[PDB]
RNA sequence: CCUUCUCAAACAUUCUGUUUGGUAGUGAGUGAUACUCUUUGGAGUUAACUUGAAAUUGCCUUAAA
């Protein structure tokens, strides 16, 4: 009832990867999703709805004293 | 079968007889511990031998330290059969230079230098080279 | 002053010894190329095995043609600069190219003290990093720390052991102090070690560089600086395992023994 | 009684290798500095680094003037066991215990010994309030108990205890002890071994929620406000003791 | 009674090796959602006023991983034994054996989650690595192949 | 005659030659015209200014570059077997075919018109004893260089593939898909056989 | 339809470095990060030249 | 499972110049004639090359629980 699992297929290691899928440009190039987020926060700073990290220190250096 | 004498290789940079005796003491009473070193300078060859008073203790240490990743290189431990004892491994310190120099007079070594220098000019002529003075 | 005639005669005998009757150049080319000028003394630095490279002043650069046609050789000549932890934060490679392409020398890679103890701390990674480079330069401060960070195999050669370069104008770092001292070490100085024993060879390098009349000027000034600073015994010009060429021979230094 | 791991037992030796070689190195250069055989060493003089508070590193040479220091025990570095040359100096200064202070005068004999213990101690010139508040807040006196017991160390509660133990040297009260400690006088060697060491409380002082994070914040602040030079020409790091 | 490809688990990596795995792995933490956000606000502050290299962090989705094994991107793979459906991973140690990719069953599914900012993970793998730790990885691998792959050659057999 | 080298030390040995033989005029022959689109990108990138010839480029370029090689003094080109047929230059000292040839019989006619040698571990004039130590240490430099450009990842992809496709469309008993891909990939610098 | 405030400023950086040498521009790393091909790059340039010079 | 001796003077200011001193290294092996000393023992030097840090025995305690 309890035979050892005779690995009839994993005995021989594979040389090549399974699929020949061409690697995309985005795997080598700096990410465009990151660029999208950055250029969204940029707008938010021009509009003034996100206060920059440099001024956030100055908002607490003057307050909570 | 197997014997109480053990072989350890792939030792860490600075894992000596002090720490081989101290760490493997926790496995039990060890008889006699050594570590092979260079004679030109006193430092480890990264392999040593130690013996237990108990044969069973030797196989338990081997079971627990055969592949032990220890600061950049994994400890390799092997049991020994009947015989093949721990023989000739000496504690070699850093060997210092000894100043044996002058003894012979200056006029002896001067004409010795003259002999070697004139023969030196008479040496190039033996194999296709001609050089003045 | 040494006789220049015997230097001309020596190098001519070296030309004759190199003109004698495989697809790679494993040993044949090195034994052809490598000149070494031997300097003998009664116990150089007799008790202290310091790794200071004596920068012997020479009129003409041998590093320059060593660059120009190491470009043709399989082993390339690349200039390394070990700096301190504030320098790379201050100074890029582009400024070095800006001020050193003017004469025509190229800084290959700039290296921090951090990099030799983290990324190039693996032994094969360390050995394969340094052995690629021939000119090793190190800012004065880091030089004393370098026997540990780059190991002993880096010190067994004369190429791979670093040269102490000053980059500090009154302890403050300046680019200019680097810019002119890199020039002086490169074109006007030949480094050589000092062993605790008696024998010392000076790695002049390839015989093919600087037409033999220039080689006389090299050897002349080397003797002009090694006999003045230290009392010495004997000098020999030698290509790898030749019958030696006795050049200078002194009989007044041995009288003190 | 616990088991000792292999990694720790090699780490201790690997760190004491650096400490034995470091202490011998400083020992050689300081021995060669005193004998006036300054022929071929790194530097034949003494610098002191004064780090204050945005962290300015000063570089000033040590004068021949006798100064007043308050040495504070640290616990550092990590895997190190103290060698013989450390056991000796820290026994003489009676600083075997962690988080423990003592007063000493700094001269041309005191300063070479200071370079040896510099990875174990944090030094600095205190102010009048640092001294005066320290003595009126902490203070031990080893003397006889009721009738039989000797090793009682109690507290600087009284001034009549000060009379009985010192008295004839000119010292009558605790404030007079503060006088001979702040100003270098005759009775300083008398009262310095009278307040043997101080018992400073440790920083943060807990293992838990807030205390682990506060220890993390301070532990990274350590390596910024203190460096281990390890060289034979180690500049002695002086810090603010008024802040500490 | 257990069929051999199940409880090819439970024969996990040992104590000393395990910690050393995390010694490596905790070096390759993915940025936290807080951290990622502040990084970008740091960018926005900067790039609104006036270069970077690709960042190594471990890889953590079961998908992403099963992609990565079989594509050779993977170097080391960590596989937690206790998983809600065991079947969700049972193939995985064999797949790796077949693509020759070094793998170790780690103990504690939550313990993987630690190294990856998540609650659990089932599987995490270190694909690419920093220059200094390159050697550290390849040695760990060997350590794993000794104490896990070679020690348990009979893990494919015995019920 | 020939040099015996493994698929790892194949392009390693070639690169070792081209730097030292910069002064001379030598010829490298490949099977594919998609293999030379890789080599004539690497060597121009690592500053050994070689010339490029293949079927996939235009005729006026194929003419005006090959003409320049004839009128040169120091030059070096990379061209295929089929493209270099009938236009051979006497200004030569090393005819070194890198890949296995199209016809094992017609290559004899290609030589006697220069010194000929082949490269064969899986598969008259004299053989050449080869030093193992003095190969150029530009492999990990190329391994970093491949995975950081994309264009050279694609040209290496269709370098490795086209070479191996031409290797399988051979006729000899020697050249019949024996070479393992764990060695052939490192010639084009890979961690996995594409 | 126009081009972006950064894109334009990034294009200025290319033209003032290479001019009309698209090959060198395509193999650059310091200015051409997202490894855009010649055709993509020159298209942007022809456009940028139309709003400027 | 800690991480490594990260700069000083004497003179000179050409916007930094000269001179002086500062470093004891993983192990194991391959290696083609020369250097001085010693008196037979190698003592100490002198190119270069191999290698996943490889290997079979040269006569203080709040850095805890």
């Amino acid at each position: 009832p309890y035979e050892p699992l005779i690995d009839w297929f994993t005995r021989h290691e594979e040389v090549m990867p399974l699929t020949a899928v061409p690697e995309p440009k985005r795997r080598f190039v700096p990410s465009k999703n990151e660029a999208k987020r950055v250029m969204k926060i940029v707008r938010a700073i021009r509009e003034g709805r996100i206060i920059p990290p440099k001024k956030l220190k100055e908002m607490k250096e003057k307050e909570k004293i | 079968e197997y014997s109480g004498i053990i072989y350890v290789s792939r030792l860490p940079h600075g894992f000596h007889e002090k720490e081989l005796s101290k760490y493997f003491a926790q496995f039990g009473d060890l008889k006699e511990v050594r570590l092979a070193r260079n004679k030109k300078t006193g430092n480890s060859r990264h392999y040593g031998f130690l013996e237990f008073v108990n044969k069973e203790d030797a196989m338990i240490a081997q079971e627990s330290m055969n592949n032990y990743l220890l600061m950049g290189h994994l400890l390799q431990v092997r049991v020994l059969p009947k015989g093949a004892k721990i023989e000739k491994l000496y504690k070699y310190k850093k060997r210092v230079l000894v100043e044996k120099g002058i003894t012979k007079p200056v006029k002896q070594l001067k004409d010795n230098m003259k002999q070697k220098h004139e023969e030196r000019i008479k040496k190039l002529a033996k194999s296709g080279i001609e050089f003045k003075w | 002053a040494i006789p220049r005639e015997r230097v001309i005669k020596a190098v001519n005998e070296l030309i004759k010894f190199t003109s004698k009757p495989l697809l790679e150049d494993d040993e044949e080319e090195l034994k052809k190329d490598l000149q070494l000028i031997v300097v003998n003394n009664k116990s150089f630095t007799g008790t202290s095995k310091s790794f200071k490279l004596k920068l012997l002043n020479v009129k003409h650069s041998f590093y320059k043609p060593w660059k120009e046609a190491s470009a043709t050789a399989v082993k390339d000549f690349k200039v390394l600069l070990i700096l301190k932890d504030s320098d790379i934060k201050k100074v890029s490679e582009d400024d070095l190219f800006d001020q050193l392409d003017s004469e025509g020398i190229k800084v290959d890679e700039i290296i921090c003290g951090k990099d030799l103890k983290t990324v190039y701390k693996a032994y094969e990674a360390r050995n394969a990093f340094i052995s690629q480079f021939s000119l090793i330069l190190a800012d004065d401060s880091i030089v004393t720390s370098l026997p540990k960070l780059m190991g002993g195999k880096a010190y067994n050669k004369v190429e791979t052991t670093p040269i102490s370069i000053r980059t500090h104008a009154n302890k403050e770092f300046s680019l200019t102090t680097l810019t002119n001292n890199i020039k002086k070490v490169y074109m006007n100085q030949l480094p050589v070690k000092l062993p605790r024993g008696t024998t010392l060879n000076v790695h002049l390098g390839n015989l093919e560089w600087l037409r033999p009349e220039e080689f006389v000027d090299n050897v002349e000034l080397i003797s002009e600086q090694l006999i003045k600073a230290y009392q010495i015994r004997s000098i020999f010009i030698k290509t790898n395992r030749s019958p030696v060429l006795p050049l200078y021979y002194n009989q007044d230094v041995l009288d003190e023994l | 009684n616990k088991f000792v791991r292999a990694e720790s037992i090699v780490a201790k030796t690997l760190a004491t290798s650096r400490e034995k070689e470091r202490i011998k190195r400083v020992s050689i250069l300081e021995d060669k500095k005193a004998k006036n055989e300054t022929q071929h060493i790194a530097s034949g003089k003494d610098f002191i680094l004064k780090i204050t508070e945005g962290l300015i590193r000063e570089k000033t040479t040590y004068d021949g003037k006798p100064a007043l220091l308050f040495i504070v025990r640290v616990r550092g570095p990590l895997a190190v066991n103290i060698p013989n040359k450390a056991f000796k100096i820290l026994s003489l200064l009676r600083l075997v215990e962690t988080n423990t202070g003592v007063f000493v005068k700094l001269t041309k004999n005191v300063y070479p010994l200071l370079k040896v213990i510099a990875p174990y101690v944090v030094i600095g010139k205190p102010s009048l309030s640092s001294i005066r508040s320290l003595i009126q807040k902490r203070g031990r006196i080893i003397y006889k108990g009721e009738n039989e017991a000797e090793p009682h160390e109690i507290v600087l509660n009284d001034n009549n205890i000060v009379e009985e133990q010192l008295g004839d040297h000119g010292i009558i009260c605790v404030e007079d002890i503060i006088h001979e400690i702040a100003t270098m006088g005759e009775s300083f060697s008398v009262c310095n071994f009278f307040l043997q060491p101080f018992k400073l409380n440790r920083e943060v002082s807990g293992f838990g929620s807030l205390n682990r994070l506060r220890k993390i914040k301070q532990r990274e602040a350590e390596s910024r406000t203190r460096q281990f030079s390890n060289a034979a020409t180690a500049p002695v790091i002086e810090v603010d003791i008024d802040s500490l | 009674k257990v069929p051999p490809t199940i409880a090819q688990f439970q024969y996990t990596l040992d104590r000393n090796t395990a910690a050393e795995t995390f010694k490596l792995f905790n070096k390759y933490r993915p940025e936290t959602a807080a951290e990622k956000k502040e990084r970008l606000t740091k960018e926005a502050a900067a790039v609104a006023e006036g270069a970077s290299p690709k960042p190594y962090a471990v890889k953590y989705g079961l998908n992403h991983v099963v992609a990565l094994i079989e594509n050779k991107k993977a170097k080391l793979v960590l596989i937690a034994n206790d998983v809600d459906p065991i079947e969700l991973v049972v193939f995985l140690p064999a797949l790796c054996k077949k693509m020759g990719v070094p793998y170790a069953i780690v103990k504690g599914k939550a313990r993987l989650g630690t190294l990856v900012n998540q609650k659990t993970s089932a599987v995490a793998a270190l694909t690419e690595v920093r220059a200094e730790d390159e050697a550290a990885l390849a040695k760990l691998v060997s350590t794993i192949d000794a104490n896990f792959a070679d020690k348990y050659d009979e893990v494919k057999k015995h019920w | 005659g020939y040099v015996v080298c493994d698929s790892d030390k194949r392009f390693l040995l070639l690169f070792s030659f081209l730097k030292r033989n910069q002064k001379k005029k030598i010829i490298v022959f490949l099977s594919s015209c998609n293999s030379v689109k890789y080599y004539a990108e690497l060597l121009n990138y690592i500053d050994l200014p070689v010339l490029e010839l293949h079927g996939k480029q235009k005729q006026q370029k194929r003419t005006n570059t090959f003409f320049e090689f004839c009128n040169a003094e120091r030059g070096i080109l990379i061209c295929t077997d089929v493209a270099a047929r009938g236009l051979d230059i006497p200004a030569v000292d090393w005819i070194i075919q890198f890949d296995p040839p199209d016809d094992p019989r017609d290559y004899i006619h290609r030589v006697g018109r220069g010194k000929s040698l082949m490269f064969l571990t899986p598969n008259p004039l004299n053989e050449y004893e080869f030093p193992e130590n003095k190969i150029a240490n530009v492999q990990s430099q190329l391994e970093k260089l491949i995975k950081s450009n994309y264009y050279l990842h694609q040209t290496a992809k269709d370098g490795y593939r086209s070479y191996l496709q031409a290797y399988a469309s051979h006729s000899l008993k020697t050249v019949y898909q024996i070479d393992k891909l764990d060695l052939a990939k490192v010639a084009k610098s890979y961690g996995f056989p594409v | 339809r126009s081009q972006s405030e950064r894109e334009e400023e990034w294009l200025e950086k290319l033209y003032k470095k290479h001019g009309d040498d698209y090959k060198k521009m395509f193999f650059d790393k310091k200015l051409n990060i997202y490894q855009q091909s010649e055709g993509d790059l020159k298209r942007r340039l022809l456009r940028w030249k139309k709003r400027n010079g």
